[PDB]
């Protein structure tokens, strides 16, 4: 159970050049590659990869061209290049997942014991990271039909150590938008993840029209797991959390409150030690 | 005929009833909260 | 069937539901709370009790159009806030 798993700034780059690449060869909607890293503890490090030539056909589904001796062939290429390198998981440029996910997945689990799938939106989004982090878990289904092979998630994120950070930061700083202002930033981080949250509500209430409508089939799972998060939304006029909530308020206003206070005599020591230079100076002048 | 003068209620036994006698301001706090950082904020 | 606002239960009131002797009503709900239907507590000075959760369960289309309703009030409230928050900060923003 793979609990975390870090991208790295040079595959997403890598992924998005060569989905590029398959845009300008042809159309195909979709690209397929192979992910390399090292899976310290049960964090996964995704850290480099290489694409492979993949296809389907719109239609049928079942139908791909996954070229596993190519695979072979550039792991070990690259493991010579480098040791520490030996495949992990594979990335799709899919924006959303498909059903040739679970046999493709099977085919790289070949390979890889434990191995990842993640999606990279190569269309850009405003909401979220542009990568999810799936792996093909099977559950058995407490009622009616059997266990399945279904992919499921993970908590992926992104980071790089150093030397990937100077090379993008120096990008973004050529064309980029401005940095940590602090307040600025964290209140845009608010902001951010107030339309996340909005977003995310839309794509529910969407889902849950469609089943209202009979366009696809009731999942008691789902609706179980919609009628928790109702269940735990709180109160907020309980008169004890209320009495509480002013409590700490009127604490944070305190030391905001003096913290202002700080800020005034400072300025105001500022502003006599100006008055009095200036004075001095144009008396100077003056004789 | 003075129980005109809005009679109070009279309570059960004529006691002219007595004196008669939450909501977290999020909105309006949160404004204040917003002017402050404003305020620290400007280049002024 | 209790909304979450007021989802107080009472002793009498499980009474006049599930035949059975106040006295112990408390030994059904203990029963219940034991195998983990529900979460909550129980406050036997005022015979009342606090149930903060219960097990899924199963729902008809209507009721996942009142859970729609419900979405719907919320999805407008948060669109509502982070509009006002957008606005007045506007100028603080990037």
């Amino acid at each position: 159970a793979v609990q975390k798993v870090v991208v790295h700034p040079l595959v997403l780059l890598s992924v998005v050049d060569h989905f590029n690449r398959i845009g300008k060869v042809g159309n195909q909607k979709r690209v397929v590659g192979v992910l390399l890293g090292s899976w310290q503890k049960k964090v996964l490090d995704v850290s480099n990869s290489f694409a492979v030539p993949f296809d389907e056909d719109d239609k049928d589904d079942s139908v791909w061209f996954l070229d596993h001796d190519y695979l072979e062939n550039m792991y070990g290429m690259f493991k010579k290049v480098n040791a520490r390198e030996r495949i992990v998981g594979w990335y799709h440029t899919g924006p959303k997942l498909h059903k040739n996910d679970i046999a493709i997945n099977e085919l790289m689990k070949r390979y890889c014991p434990n191995s990842v799938l993640v999606i990279i939106d190569v269309k850009p989004k405003d909401l979220g990271l542009p990568t999810e982090a799936y792996i093909s878990v099977e559950e058995v289904h407490d009622d009616g039909t059997p266990t399945s092979k279904t992919f499921e998630h993970v908590t992926s994120e992104i980071g790089a150590e150093e030397a990937e950070e100077v090379g993008v930061e120096h990008l973004l700083r050529d064309i980029k938008d401005t940095t940590v202002g602090t307040l600025s930033q964290r209140i845009t981080n608010q902001v951010h993840g107030l339309k996340g949250l909005n977003s995310k509500l839309l794509d529910i209430r969407s889902y849950l029209e469609k089943v209202a409508t009979g366009k696809l089939p009731i999942n008691h799972q789902i609706i179980y797991q919609l009628q928790d998060v109702f269940n735990l939304l709180p109160d907020v006029s309980l008169q004890e959390f209320v009495k509480a909530f002013y409590l700490k308020t009127n604490d944070q206003m305190v030391v905001v409150y003096l913290a202002s206070l700080i800020r005034s005599v400072v300025a105001l020591h500022n502003l006599i030690n100006n008055k009095i230079a200036n004075r001095d100076a144009e008396k100077k002048e003056g004789q | 005929d003075y129980a005109k003068k809005r009679g109070w209620v009279l309570g059960p036994n004529n006691y002219y009833s007595f004196a008669s006698q939450t909501t977290i301001p999020s909105t309006e706090l949160a404004k204040q909260v917003i002017e402050y950082a404003r305020q620290l904020e400007m280049i002024v | 069937t209790r909304p979450a606002n007021h989802r107080q239960l009472t002793f009498e009131e499980i009474a006049k539901s599930a035949k059975i002797t106040v006295n112990e009503v408390e030994l059904l709900v203990m029963k219940a709370l034991s195998v983990g239907l529900v979460k909550g507590s129980i406050d036997e000075v005022d015979k009342r009790v606090h149930m903060t959760w219960v097990q899924p369960r199963v729902l008809d289309l209507q009721q996942i159009k009142g859970m729609k309703d419900r979405l719907e009030f919320w999805c407008t409230d948060v669109k509502s806030m982070e509009m006002l928050v957008e606005h007045q900060a506007h100028d603080i923003l990037t």
